[PDB]
RNA sequence: AGCGUGCUACUUAUACUUCACCGUGAUUGCUGUUUUGACGCUUUCACGAGUAGGCAGGCGUGGAGGUCAGUGACGAAGCCUUUGCUGUAAAGCUGGGUCGAACGGCCUCUAGUGCAGAUCUUGGUGGUAGUAGCAAAUAUUCAAAUGAGAACUUUGAAGACUGAAGUGGGGAAAGGUUCCAUGUCAACAGCAGUUGGACAUGGGUUAGUCGAUCCUAAGAGAUGGGGAAGCUCCGUUUCAACGUGC
RNA sequence: GGCGAAAGACUAAUCGAACCAUCUAGUAGCUGGUUCCUGCCGAAGUUUCCCUCAGGAUAGCAGAAGCUCGUAUCAGUUUUAU
RNA sequence: GCCUAGACCGAGGACUGCGGUUUUUACCUAGGAUGUUGGCAUAAUGAUCUUAAGUCGCCCGUCUUGAAACACGGACCAAGGAGUCUAACGUCUAUGCGAGUGUUUGGGUGUAAAACCCGUACGCGUAAUGAAAGUGAACGAAGGUGGGGGCCCAUUAGGGUGCACCAUCGACCGAUCCUGAUGUGUUCGGAUGGAUUUGAGUAAGAGCAUAGCUGUUGGGACCCGAAAGAUGGUGAACUAUGCCUG
RNA sequence: UGACCUCAAAUCAGGUAGGACUACCCGCUGAACUUAAGCAUAUCAAUAAGCGGAGGAAAAGAAACCAACAGGGAUUGCCUCAGUAGCGGCGAGUGAAGCGGCAAAAGCUCAAAUUUGAAAUCUGGCGUCUUUGGCGUCCGAGUUGUAAUUUGAAGAAGGUAUCUUUGGGCCCGGCUCUUGUCUAUGUUCCUUGGAACAGGACGUCACAGAGGGUGAGAAUCCCGUGCGAUGAGAUGACCCGGGUCUGUGUAAAGUUCCUUCGACGAGUCGAGUUGUUUGGGAAUGCAGCUCUAAGUGGGUGGUAAAUUCCAUCUAAAGCUAAAUAUUGGCGAGAGACCGAUAGCGAACAAGUACAGUGAUGGAAAGAUGAAAAGAACUUUGAAAAGAGAGUGAAAAAGUACGUGAAAUUGUUGAAAGGGAAGGGCUUGAGAUCAGACUUGGUAUUUUGCAUGCUGCGGUUUACCGGGCCAG
């Protein structure tokens, strides 16, 4: 807010005595402002209880390494079916995830030969369903330029640019991505894992050299993708194996019989 | 006011802080512009480079004696063992400083080494050079392409050498040298003046 | 999306430049297609209507009236036709105002500074 | 956030957490530092023991540079060796040929004598030493060469 | 049906006993039947007062990322209502009426986020209450005219008063069109109104001789100068080569 | 500051120091208020110091987070001995 | 031991148990209600609203030892209305990396305040102690003793090994005090051995960074509230006093 | 009879200054509230108010610097140094600098020198021309010093081996800025609606699915958006690329070495004292007064003094872009901001109306409808109005205009009521609401379907069983 705003006013209080609160007042007459409060939180017209400052803390700091954990992970998690379709993409008709797709799709120039490819590789039901979701947006949001809502598209990543980020550009939804260049703004959006993410070959194939392997290294200096605290991650297979339930004691009831 | 087992805090906000809050909301504006001037500057004279070549020289003080950096300007005497006029060498991207003297041979022979690595690929053009031979050229980094360089540090296999007195009685000794030199150099001098005055 | 630093996505500024246009810029904002057959005949696909134009209206109550142009009344942002008069218990018509946009324009008013025009936006005139 | 604050929970409650007899006030003790001589005395004797008071001498214009000396132990001098080279210098480590340790150019300006060195001689070269540093290095069969 | 004393029965607390349900704490078990909930299900026991205060789990509001390819001009939101349902509750959902353009559920983010009070702020509305009151300045009445309408307008007749230090006839200050004619009654004239200093439309102020203008008064104040960091202060012919001379 | 045949009178309904704006959201150990629900736990008015006595700090009382363990050796009680 | 009158309740939901009778691998009263009959389904039944009756019920908020108080605020209603943000911090928690850690001053890059990338320095940590000159952390398996979860060997017990941590006696580094070797710019050096002394130390590192709650200090600082103080201006149309002209 | 010096006058010829604005900038002057739990030093604060002066930036700036190193090297800003050294009733508090990393980088000009074989310099008048000026000429300024030459990094004067570099004016381009013109694809069908811009079907364009308008949520109706293309105007000693005309280059400048020299700023430095200020502490800067220099001298080297050294600069004269600042002006783009008691005081004829002698103080107030289509006409009334009618999708939109809450009020209906009313619990009464003959199953007949009898409402008596209330 305006750094004087309710502070305009040379409003004193008229002091006890006088059968009024003592919040300050407006001096003078002939006014219907005359003798009206002033200064106060509680008083039309007044300045706000503490007053917004530009000066509040607006960015914040992320770990680098600790950033690049989570593209990791949300990289990871675009290849589990289950999380693409629980973050709401309409990826039913795709036979296998990670989707790659030839190079030539890097070279389209027009939206029309997009748009068919897109329809080609089953991706073009995300497409759809961004087209179908636009609603007008409720609350005074919609005042301030943020007027209509829609529903997140498939990514496309890819590795060089001979047309295909021009020729995305205007199809609802979708979002082009350089694999040099990849952020969890993209990759997890509203914090949800599980983008449809569209892989170029080249791209799939510069993924091995952007974020390494036990075979190659990074080529973010001094980066090793994290490990995990937990080697197989499916408990169930681990409880009920050979080596685990040959050293346990026979179980008990489900649920106890009631005996009194 | 105090309470608690806290530290004591010295918190300077009892001046009028807040008519002099700076916050560095232009700070990507101004990286742009920045950029986009430092373009502008660039393909204005290219391909000369944008960058006048700089020496190397010690940073001072004991704590950083070990590095080298980026000086200000070659000095007279440097430019004078190249044959280069500091009126002429300010024109061809060759910085001078007028202030800058060299006591020892060592900074000397690196910026000497250093202008003849630049003298060697400079290539002055004229009035018979044409166009085509001007857009044979790329506008070089000249911090980049004459980078300041640490000495490596000593590192690898030696013989052992092992002195009588230890490295630490050395110390003491130059401490205890340095300490008393004053005092014993009085004492010495009134002791002479005395067995040589009387001794007439 | 726009990508040019000069061009704003605001929605207060579009509207104040629209309702505080002037006469001059309402001229262009009041444009009308032309209609298939004139399209093939010009080349051009729309025009800012002018006074002695005819029009087809294609949308509202009035759809399907032709009549010639009387009066850009660019006060209003709208155009008054011939004969679509809306008659008050008066006795009195009082001409119904129809934005351009809500037309085709099915027979031009022609002269040298039309013709030109027509040329040159890339179609032919005479 | 502001929602997870107990702020948010005491909205209905009169006091909003500071009590009824307490009432909170401006700034009952004082501002800052205030009594700290004479109703904080309690406090800054029993948490500050020597708040009040010089000690020692002042130094006009003191120039921390002087007094830059960053001390690395004998425990860590090894990791100053090439680690591509630490191995092969472990073993074949003599007096004709011993690694040479440039603990200025690293950073350092003491070399003190915490720990123990590998039983492999070693050129260390050092602005200071203590005695014991030298000492053990010394017995390994190294040498501590002094330099400037 | 009092006093002292003894006895039998009977009366009833949120207390005690048995039982149901809620919650809290502990506790039993649950993966070759773990089986799309193990932050889950399940056995058993005990316990439950509370200001100041602490903590936990939830309800609600504005806006943000995501999602429901959610609701909606065949009616969103809002509002009224013994239409009810759900929850211990904060509240959520729903029938009918009204209405007219947007709005919600869920996973998260965020905050100018919840009112009964502060002689709180601004706006609005009551009881009081058709109440206090509209009582100084002697005093009005008859008729006609006008008008829809006359205690109050106009005219006539009368009765009165100010009583020339006036309730008369002019002016200075101050106001500014209130002046005059015509029309005119929504508001204003604390009743009324056809009347008005109200409202609307027009008209109207004529100078050689009346004033201003000119003179100087107490005083104000440039210049030449002298102070003052300076805004400016002093000084008024002043330590001046002072005539736009006749 | 003025002015006062003097009353602290008068200086524009303002006078034992006018009015206006700003510093200024002046400071207040003092008065008033401080906005949803349920669940669990739950006080103090006492010690010492303070120009301290309507206030603080300190210790106590209270909550929360737990941590190390699993009957180890504790108790606002009795007995016996002293 | 036996007979007999009444009231309230029916949690659970295949089996599993303990008993009993055994005519029996069956039955039972024995780990919680079944059987049967009538009526009703336009209704007997239940809930809410209004009202009557019986019984109880003082006006909320506040300060207070004590309020319904003859203590204070509150006529009514709507909308607004009070622990915020920031700099620097303590504890705790989550996360990343870990003897390191922190990309974001800046450079690169960009689909352009985003995302992505880069590194030198620097900050904190990895060494303390002394006023300072200065000096600067292993006798030993990084020590001994008593406990100590877990693990190993056992076979109640018992033995071995015992991290974290607790108590205790030592060792090492700095300061203080004492002693004072070979030596020497003869006044320096300080080996060696000690001391009811002392440090926020060593004794196989634990930190750095981001975020959240709570607490702290400075800021308007939960909101509203002085009497005052200062700086710069405006008034002698009232009034006080002098003067000039009536 | 004339010079010169000093000082005047003119409506003399030609110029220049004042005043405004406020966000940042350069100075002067200068508080107190406040904190210290009192208060006076201190703090607030070298801040507010007051005064003088600028610009697009200002200021500072090419060391009388920092250092103590193996040395850096004009100024400025950022990060850090560092809440540190220090200052402080050593209390509350306060508080820089060097180094280091980076942004940006750019250097120089006078005075002091005899042109002395030639005042070589310049304002002005007059004339003329191709006019931000050139040329010619004449007065004047100026020797009490205007040009050339040098600025300490040097440099001068002689000698010296020769070598290397180069002036100016126009014309077209490019760059920079502004501006004009030009550009893809549905208004196809059905339903709702007053209106399609809604839903459905079939599509099209997309380097354009930003935004706005149009009778409701419109990429495809319109303007735009995106992509570029092409004109016009400007601008630039101090941007470059070409041309083109003159270059009067025995000239100007630099480069190597030798010799002789090498002018370098005074009421200033410095010292004392006083006041203020600073972190500056036997005194950091500034200022007043008193004293008052020197020539390897002078300053600095953060503890006063004398003696001896060392290090490092070179004051008392001057100019200079960029990085830096920016609640003002101008032009733009934005936002997890506010949404008419909010947001600026002001979304409106808002610094308006209105108040005050004055300085000053200072509001309230947005929304019919797509469109006035703003109700013709008849009738009652003095009129305002009313009643019919009419327009509209709606008058449950009539300008006393979207929605239209509460307080408060009228009418209708229901109920209750002996000096308050209101509440809880319980039941009655009245009103309202709810629920199992279940999505009940069993065979049955007829009424109805597009159809070829088949899913299945329909009906009553039978039977199975169920629900609820009870004995
Ligand atoms: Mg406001
Ligand atoms: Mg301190
Ligand atoms: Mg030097
Ligand atoms: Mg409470
Ligand atoms: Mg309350
Ligand atoms: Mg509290
Ligand atoms: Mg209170
Ligand atoms: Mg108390
Ligand atoms: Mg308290
Ligand atoms: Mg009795
Ligand atoms: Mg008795
Ligand atoms: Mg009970
Ligand atoms: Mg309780
Ligand atoms: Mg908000
Ligand atoms: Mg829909
Ligand atoms: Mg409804
Ligand atoms: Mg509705
Ligand atoms: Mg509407
Ligand atoms: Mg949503
Ligand atoms: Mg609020
Ligand atoms: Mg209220
Ligand atoms: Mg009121
Ligand atoms: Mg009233
Ligand atoms: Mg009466
Ligand atoms: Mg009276
Ligand atoms: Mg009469
Ligand atoms: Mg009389
Ligand atoms: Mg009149
Ligand atoms: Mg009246
Ligand atoms: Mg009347
Ligand atoms: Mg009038
Ligand atoms: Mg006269
Ligand atoms: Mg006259
Ligand atoms: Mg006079
Ligand atoms: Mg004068
Ligand atoms: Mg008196
Ligand atoms: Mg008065
Ligand atoms: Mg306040
Ligand atoms: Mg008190
Ligand atoms: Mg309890
Ligand atoms: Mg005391
Ligand atoms: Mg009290
Ligand atoms: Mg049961
Ligand atoms: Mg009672
Ligand atoms: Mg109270
Ligand atoms: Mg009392
Ligand atoms: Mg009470
Ligand atoms: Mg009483
Ligand atoms: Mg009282
Ligand atoms: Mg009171
Ligand atoms: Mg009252
Ligand atoms: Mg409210
Ligand atoms: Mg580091
Ligand atoms: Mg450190
Ligand atoms: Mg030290
Ligand atoms: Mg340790
Ligand atoms: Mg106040
Ligand atoms: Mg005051
Ligand atoms: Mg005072
Ligand atoms: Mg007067
Ligand atoms: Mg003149
Ligand atoms: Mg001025
Ligand atoms: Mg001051
Ligand atoms: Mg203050
Ligand atoms: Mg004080
Ligand atoms: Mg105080
Ligand atoms: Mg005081
Ligand atoms: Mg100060
Ligand atoms: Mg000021
Ligand atoms: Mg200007
Ligand atoms: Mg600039
Ligand atoms: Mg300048
Ligand atoms: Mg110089
Ligand atoms: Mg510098
Ligand atoms: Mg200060
Ligand atoms: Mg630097
Ligand atoms: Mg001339
Ligand atoms: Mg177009
Ligand atoms: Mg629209
Ligand atoms: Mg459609
Ligand atoms: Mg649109
Ligand atoms: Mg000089
Ligand atoms: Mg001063
Ligand atoms: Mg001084
Ligand atoms: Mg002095
Ligand atoms: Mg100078
Ligand atoms: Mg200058
Ligand atoms: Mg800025
Ligand atoms: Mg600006
Ligand atoms: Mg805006
Ligand atoms: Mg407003
Ligand atoms: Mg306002
Ligand atoms: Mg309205
Ligand atoms: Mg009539
Ligand atoms: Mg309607
Ligand atoms: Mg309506
Ligand atoms: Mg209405
Ligand atoms: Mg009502
Ligand atoms: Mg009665
Ligand atoms: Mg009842
Ligand atoms: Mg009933």
């Amino acid at each position: 807010v305006a750094e004087n705003a309710g502070h305009q006013t040379s409003a004193e209080s008229w002091g006890t005595g006088r059968a009024v609160a003592r919040i300050p007042r407006v001096g003078g007459g002939g006014t219907h402002r005359s003798g009206q409060a002033a200064f106060g939180n509680m008083c039309r017209g007044g300045r706000m209880f503490a007053p917004t400052k530009t000066w509040r803390r607006w960015n914040v700091k992320v770990n680098h390494n600790e950033k690049r954990y989570a593209t990791a992970s949300a990289i990871a998690a675009s290849a589990v079916t289950s999380l693409v379709l629980a973050r709401g993409h309409r990826v039913e008709q795709v036979k296998e995830l990670p989707l790659v797709v030839s190079n030539e799709f890097e070279s389209v120039t027009k939206t029309k030969d997009a748009v068919a490819v897109l329809k080609a590789v089953g991706a073009h039901k995300d497409v759809v369903k961004v087209i179908k979701s636009k609603k007008l947006r409720a609350g005074k949001g919609k005042l301030r330029g943020r007027r209509f809502t829609q529903r997140r598209g498939p990514l496309v990543v890819y590795a060089q640019d001979n047309g295909i980020v021009k020729a995305l550009r205007n199809v609802p939804g979708v979002e082009t991505a350089s694999v040099k260049h990849l952020g969890l703004l993209q990759l997890a959006p509203g914090a949800h894992l599980g983008r449809f993410i569209i892989w170029t070959q080249g791209a799939f194939e510069s993924l091995d050299s952007v974020y390494g392997s036990d075979s190659t290294k990074s080529i973010k200096s001094g980066y090793t993708l994290p490990s995990n605290i937990i080697s197989n991650t499916d408990v169930t297979r681990l409880i009920n194996s050979a080596e685990v339930q040959a050293v346990v004691r026979p179980a008990g009831e489900k649920t106890q019989k009631k005996s009194h | 006011a105090i309470s608690k087992n806290l530290p004591l805090l010295n918190n300077h906000f009892r001046k009028h802080w807040q008519e002099r809050v700076r916050v560095h909301f232009d700070q990507a504006g101004k990286k742009a512009s920045r950029r986009q001037s430092r373009l502008r500057k660039a393909a204005k004279i290219a391909p000369r480079p944008i960058d006048a070549l700089r020496p190397v020289v010690r940073a001072p003080t004991v704590k950083y004696n070990r590095k080298v950096r980026a000086g200000r300007g070659f000095t007279l005497a440097e430019l004078k063992a190249v044959g280069i006029a500091p009126k002429y060498a300010r024109t061809i991207g060759i910085s001078v400083d007028h202030r800058r003297q060299n006591k020892s041979q060592e900074t000397f022979d690196a910026n000497v080494a250093r202008l003849q690595e630049y003298k060697s690929k400079l290539v002055i053009f004229d009035k018979k050079t044409k166009a085509s031979e001007v857009a044979s050229f790329e506008q070089v980094d000249v911090s980049a392409t004459f980078p300041v360089e640490q000495p490596a540090p000593e590192s690898g296999l030696r013989a052992v050498e092992v002195p009588e007195q230890t490295a630490y009685r050395t110390l003491r000794l130059a401490r205890n040298e340095k300490k008393y030199k004053g005092i014993r150099e009085k004492r010495a001098k009134e002791k002479a003046e005395a067995e040589a005055e009387k001794a007439k | 999306a726009k990508i040019s630093q000069d061009v704003s996505s605001s929605r207060s500024k579009a509207r104040k430049a629209y309702f505080t246009a002037s006469s001059v810029e309402r001229r262009v904002l009041l444009s009308a297609p032309l209609s298939k057959e004139l399209r093939q005949q010009y080349n051009v696909k729309s025009l800012p209507i002018r006074q002695n134009d005819e029009v087809l209206v294609v949308r509202g109550s009035k759809k399907g009236s032709e009549g010639k142009v009387n009066s850009v009344y660019r006060l209003k942002f709208a155009i008054q036709v011939d004969k679509l008069q809306k008659e008050k218990s008066n006795g009195a018509s009082v001409p119904i105002n129809i934005h351009p946009s809500k037309v085709v324009i099915t027979k031009l008013h022609l002269d040298k500074d039309r013709k030109a025009l027509i040329q040159r936006k890339g179609g032919k005139a005479e | 956030p502001t929602r997870l604050t107990k702020t948010r929970k005491h909205r209905g409650n009169v006091s909003a957490g500071k009590g009824r007899i307490g009432k909170h006030r401006k700034h009952p003790g004082g501002r800052g530092k205030a009594g700290g001589q004479h109703h904080h005395r309690t406090n800054l004797d029993k948490y500050h023991p020597g708040y009040f008071g010089k000690v020692g001498m002042r130094y006009f214009h003191k120039q921390q540079n002087h007094f830059w000396r960053p001390e690395i132990n004998l425990d860590k001098l090894w990791t100053l060796v090439d680690s591509e080279k630490k191995d092969e210098y472990l073993s074949k480590s003599s007096a004709s040929a011993a690694p040479v340790i440039d603990t200025l150019a690293h950073g350092y300006g003491k070399v003190l004598g915490k720990g123990r060195l590998p039983e492999v001689p070693v050129i260390v070269k050092a602005r200071f030493v203590s005695k014991l540093a030298e000492e053990k290095i010394r017995a390994v069969g190294g040498v501590v060469e002094l330099v400037a």
